[PDB]
């Protein structure tokens, strides 16, 4: 099919990972806060902690694997 | 039935896909490395340097895609290395080669450089092996 | 299949599907031209799509292409036909038909009676036929210097391998002399290839 | 079964059944075998490939050596034996006049494109052919002959015409009075229906 | 209303547009159509001759032609085109003086004036033939052989064309001697030189093995009735739920009738044809093994024809029921024999068969069908353009040219008639020539040479001489070896006649409920 | 003269492979035949004049895939 080389697919790479980090960085320390994270059942979880952020949902690009 | 097929654009298509996969392998390739990290469609990233396990886990295609794997295969087997060489030495050529020898219009004198460097290639790496 | 959309099955009446007949010709026998002898392209040609043949003799490139055109199917099975003669010139018998019909067809149109402009095309063949008996003006294997011998040493040279043909002169005698099978119904025909020829290095 | 008689009529007939290695190879050698003068060519390659290397070469040089014996003489391969053909018989159509001029040199016109397409897919191509073929052909010298005071041939590895005349890669006399019908068949073969219709 | 007059012409749209393509007639012109039909069907089609019946068609107008194609074949077995391709000279006039504001029922009328001044002309024209000596018949199956399959084998089929005919033949010269009597019945085996023109009934009936019916007083019968057995005619006590209780009725089936084919054997009928009405079935599967075991031929329910032919041809009637022996109604052969050529093949010939003066059976045979297909198409036209001769004799030319002849001529006629026919005839008259014109036409570029001299040379000819189509060139066009008898357009001429006014006899158009 | 080129001329180009002379079509007598017998003619002059000034226009043009302008 189609492909993505030189910087093309570098940026969609380096765009979408630091598209999807900063939103991660609104918590840390005590003063970051608890992310609300709705997966696909519904529920509502608040975690500054980034292993339930990371391995239940993310906005989907090659990067967020 | 009434078709024919016309020249430059199989040719192309042949250099496309000739020079396109020697691209990132070429640049996978040396002390000096990269990465060529293939999307599925599903969404599975697939990141190797070896373009043969990259591109027929994704689509192959009806040009020189389809010749460049026979003969990584065929490199693949018989000594067992040079995997990543064949398809950015045949996508080297073929461009540099075709186009320019092409827009002096021939095919054969083209075939004959081959064999012609075929030789000195045998010769000086025998030499200055 | 250019002409009207409502009526089909090669029916235009008309020189169109005639034109496109001359088309439908073409086209076959434009595949040929550039598969056309040896020197002719090996033609990749994708049979399904990873089923695929590379080939530059127009026979087996004629077995591969299914006609719905009669243009492209008297071409095709005729020089699939001449294949099942020899298979010299079925790259040949193709590229000249993509003319002829156009000038078997015309002329028989302006009369001069029905059947005159036929045999023009078998007559000037005949012609060509007998002068083609006369020619040991160039490649004469009927006679020569060492004739089969060195026709065999200049067979080799046209082909050669390298230095040698000069041993090979004699072997390719050998072979009809190795063969004395003289082919059936008084042929003295002597298989080249079925002589004991046993390779080793 | 290994408990069976045998007897001397599986005995071959020769001089001598003589066991000779040579080349690091040994064949089973039947010397002169009587009923039937017999030989084999045993190659002599510097690889197995070389073997086969000299084998298709041999093959121009086989057929065509066979190929005579088919049927004497030959042509001149390539479309330069009937490059001069063209004008011989547009000249054969030229006096004929009315339709006789007409078909006859459509049909000796049509013979042309060989050669060049030919020599093109040996990147020889066609102005350069022409310039070779019809240009040594004559209507001055229209003569067969045996000889060259024009040179009709055309080899084919190569697009242009060449020195070798004993070359097996020129066509003999076989496939050529055929296929020029087949020619002219495939072109009368689409004259043949008559009125027209559409089964609807 | 508009409807009636738009139909008309609607008709005169589809039906003379499908009348005109069709000819190429004859001659080597116009690429070969690999036709996909109005289904989708690919169908390489030449040879509009057959391309005619073979043509299908919509629309009544269109059809109609196809209507004409059966008629002038069937009548005569020649010129299946020369009905045909006049209905395109006819609608020519039609449309012209309907152009012109000639009325329908005129321009139909017009049809049957230039019809008897046509037939008076083809008739002037056409030189007398005598349809008793094998001469001409010989001859008109020639020339008709020389344009069928096999020129080479018109040959013998000539004599067996000419025999055949001659055998029906009736005194002097009228219009019988049909193709119904002729049973043409093909043998695989043997040659075309090794068709045979047997005189008497010959069937088609194939049946098991051989000296079957070969031997001498066998009869061949028909009977309306089949064998009796328990299990075939005669009851069954017995009722099967049991592969034992099916055996037992088998048996008593097959042991009664070996007995009856005896009967058969006995009453001199060594071929019963066996009704394909069916009893139990009839004439069981069992029964055919022991019918066969007599040398008598009999195949599961006898193909109907052959029971017509032996009706027919022999006057064989039903017997009594085979229990009762038979009342040898079955006709009168001495003869019956299965002839395998090279040991092959099925043949029952009736030899010593009532036959009534007629019924001539041409066995056509060949290793090939094809073998038998060019031996069997081409005699058959031999014994029609015979037929021909026989139903209207003497001879015109072929390929249209007579009808130019006819079209000088009848100009002539269009002159005297003085009417507004008389040019109705007239705008037919000359429309006539556009036959020969279209034969030569299709074939290709650089278009006019021919076309308009197609028609000129021939009146430069005038009124005796003519191009002649098949051989080229100009002399009296009826003889060039260039013939069909004078019957085969004559025939043409009134059908397309016929089938046109009908048109102007549509007010219009209707579709049923 | 209401004739075909080729054939009518294709006699010409016969008669021309044959007679050679004069041969040629003559339009009001509608036939083709030796011309200059015929009373068909011309003074040799302008033909070689058209001739001269046929293959001269030709080979210039024949030059000219290149033309140039100005609108201003």
């Amino acid at each position: 099919a189609e492909v993505a080389r030189a910087q093309a697919a570098l940026a969609v790479n380096i765009s979408a990972a630091r598209g999807l980090q900063d939103v991660l960085r609104t918590n840390l320390g005590p003063k970051g806060t608890m992310k609300m994270l709705v997966s696909g059942a519904g529920d509502i979880k608040l975690t500054k902690d980034g292993n339930v952020l990371l391995h239940e949902m993310q906005i989907q690009h090659p990067t967020a694997s | 039935n009434t078709k024919r097929e016309s020249g430059r654009k199989v040719q192309s298509g042949n250099i496309n896909a000739a020079k396109t996969i020697a691209d990132i392998i070429r640049t996978c390739l040396g002390p000096k490395s990269m990465m060529k990290m293939l999307l599925d469609p599903m969404g599975g990233i697939v990141m190797t340097n070896d373009g043969n396990a990259i591109l027929r886990e994704i689509q192959v295609q009806h040009p020189a895609a389809k010749s460049m794997i026979e003969i990584s295969r065929t490199q693949d087997e018989e000594v067992g290395d040079g995997t990543t060489s064949v398809i950015i030495l045949a996508g080297e050529m073929l461009s540099v080669a075709e186009h320019f020898l092409e827009q002096q219009m021939h095919p054969t004198v083209v075939i004959s450089a081959y064999r012609k460097a075929l030789d000195d290639m045998i010769s000086t790496l025998k030499k200055i092996s | 299949m250019e002409g009207p959309l409502s009526v089909f099955g090669d029916r235009s009446t008309g020189e169109t599907i005639r034109s496109q007949n001359v088309m439908a010709a073409a086209s076959i026998a434009n595949i040929v031209k550039s598969s056309l002898g040896p020197v002719g392209l090996d033609k990749m040609l994708v049979d399904d799509i990873g089923d695929v043949t590379i080939t530059n003799d127009g026979a087996t490139i004629l077995k591969l292409l299914e006609v719905e055109h009669p243009a492209a199917k008297v071409l095709c099975e005729l020089a699939d036909l001449q294949d099942k003669e020899v298979g010299d010139g079925t790259t040949s018998v193709v590229i000249i038909a993509a003319e002829l019909l156009k000038n078997a067809d015309e002329l028989v149109k302006q009369k001069i009676h029905p059947t005159s402009v036929i045999s023009g095309y078998r007559l000037a063949c005949k012609e060509a036929v007998r002068y083609i008996n006369e020619n040991l003006i160039v490649n004469t294997d009927e006679l020569g210097r060492d004739c089969l011998i060195n026709a065999a040493k200049t067979s080799m040279s046209s082909k050669i391998i390298g230095i040698n043909g000069d041993f090979f002169a004699n072997m390719v005698v050998d072979a009809v002399l190795a063969i004395k099978y003289t082919d059936i119904r008084g042929q003295p025909r002597y298989p080249v290839n079925s002589v004991n020829i046993l390779k080793a290095h | 079964e290994g408990e069976e008689t045998f007897e001397a009529a599986m005995l071959g007939q020769a001089e001598e059944v003589v066991q000779e290695r040579i080349c690091d190879d040994e064949l089973i050698l039947i010397k002169n075998t009587k009923a039937r003068t017999s030989a084999s060519i045993i190659l002599r390659g510097a690889n197995d490939f070389m073997c086969d290397e000299m084998e298709r070469s041999l093959h121009d040089a086989l057929c065509v050596v066979k190929r005579v014996l088919e049927s004497k003489s030959v042509v001149p391969g390539g479309g330069a034996v009937e490059a001069a053909l063209s004008i011989y018989l547009e000249n054969y159509a030229t006096s004929m006049g009315s339709r006789e001029q007409l078909a006859i040199a459509e049909f000796a016109r049509s013979l042309l494109v060989i050669p060049n397409t030919l020599a093109v897919n040996a990147a020889q191509d066609s102005t350069d052919l022409v310039a070779k073929l019809r240009a040594f052909h004559n209507e001055a010298q229209v003569n067969p002959e045996r000889k060259n005071l024009k040179w009709i041939g055309l080899d084919l590895s190569n697009g242009k015409p060449r020195d070798n005349k004993q070359a097996g890669v020129f066509e003999p006399t076989i496939v050529k009075v055929k296929s020029l019908k087949f020619a002219t068949e495939a072109a009368i073969t689409i004259l043949r229906i008559d009125d027209l219709i559409k089964l609807h | 209303r508009d409807k009636p007059a738009q139909i008309r012409f609607s008709n005169i749209s589809a039906a003379k547009a499908v009348a005109d393509a069709i000819r190429t007639s004859l001659g080597p012109k116009g690429m070969d159509k690999m036709i996909q039909d109005g289904k989708g069907d690919v169908t390489i089609t030449n040879d509009g001759a057959t391309i005619l019946k073979q043509m299908q068609v919509l629309h009544p107008a269109a059809r109609m032609l196809v209507e004409l194609s059966k008629a002038q074949d069937i009548e005569a077995g020649d010129g299946t085109t020369s009905v045909v391709i006049i209905a395109g000279s006819l609608l020519d006039s039609c449309t012209k003086l309907l152009q012109k504001g000639i009325h329908p029922t005129i321009i139909s009328e017009s049809f049957q004036k230039a019809l008897e001044k046509g037939i008076e002309i083809l008739t002037d024209m056409s030189r007398p033939v005598e349809l008793s000596d094998r001469e001409t018949l010989l001859n008109s199956a020639t020339t008709s052989l020389n344009s069928k399959v096999v020129s080479q084998y018109s040959s013998l089929l000539s004599p067996m064309s000419v025999n055949a005919v001659m055998k029906v033949i009736d005194p002097a010269t009228a219009t019988s001697v049909d193709l119904r009597d002729i049973k043409i019945v093909k043998k695989l085996g043997g040659t075309i030189d090794d068709c045979e023109l047997v005189e008497g009934l010959v069937l088609t009936q194939k049946v098991s093995n051989s000296g079957i019916t070969r031997v001498e007083k066998a009869k061949i019968g028909l009977i309306q009735f089949c064998l009796s057995a328990p299990k075939t005619d005669m009851d069954n006590q017995i009722v099967v739920s049991d592969y034992a209780q099916m055996d037992r009725v088998l048996r008593e089936e097959r042991a009664y009738i070996l007995n009856l084919v005896k009967q058969i054997k006995k009453t001199g009928c060594n071929v019963l044809l066996i009704q394909k009405s069916i009893l139990r079935d009839a004439l069981s599967d069992l029964a055919l093994h022991f019918l066969n075991k007599m040398k008598i031929m009999v195949i599961k329910d006898i193909e109907r024809e052959d029971i017509e032919f032996i009706c027919k041809t022999i006057g064989t009637k039903p017997v009594a029921h085979i229990d009762q022996f038979t009342a040898d109604m079955l006709g009168s052969a001495e003869l019956a024999e299965e002839v395998n050529l090279n040991g092959s093949g099925k043949l029952l010939k009736i030899t010593g068969c009532a036959s009534p003066g007629k019924t001539v059976t041409i066995v056509v045979r060949g290793s090939n069908k094809l073998v038998i297909e060019e031996a069997e198409r081409s005699i058959h036209d031999a014994l029609c353009v015979i037929r021909c001769l026989v139903k209207k004799r003497a001879l015109i030319a072929g390929g249209g040219a007579p009808e130019i002849e006819l079209a000088l001529r009848l100009t002539e006629y269009s002159r005297t008639l003085s009417g507004m026919e008389s040019y109705c005839v007239r705008a037919f008259a000359d429309a006539m020539e556009v036959i020969p014109s279209t034969l030569a036409e299709n074939a290709g570029l650089n278009p006019i040479s021919t076309v308009t001299e197609l028609r000129n040379r021939h009146a430069q000819g005038e009124k005796t001489a003519g191009i002649n189509v098949r051989k080229g060139g100009i002399s009296n066009i009826l003889e060039e070896l260039v013939v069909q008898p004078l019957l085969v357009s004559v025939s043409a001429l009134t059908l397309a006649t016929e089938t046109v006014r009908s048109i102007l006899k549509i007010d219009d158009v209707v579709n049923t409920r | 003269a209401g004739f075909d080129a080729t054939n009518i001329l294709n006699k010409l180009r016969a008669r021309h492979a044959q007679g050679g002379t004069w041969y040629g079509v003559d339009i009001n007598n509608e036939d083709i035949a030796d011309n200059f017998e015929a009373f068909v003619w011309e003074p040799a002059m302008v033909r070689i004049n058209a001739l001269t000034a046929a293959s001269e226009a030709a080979c210039l043009i024949v030059s000219v895939d290149e033309t140039i302008k100005n609108p201003r």
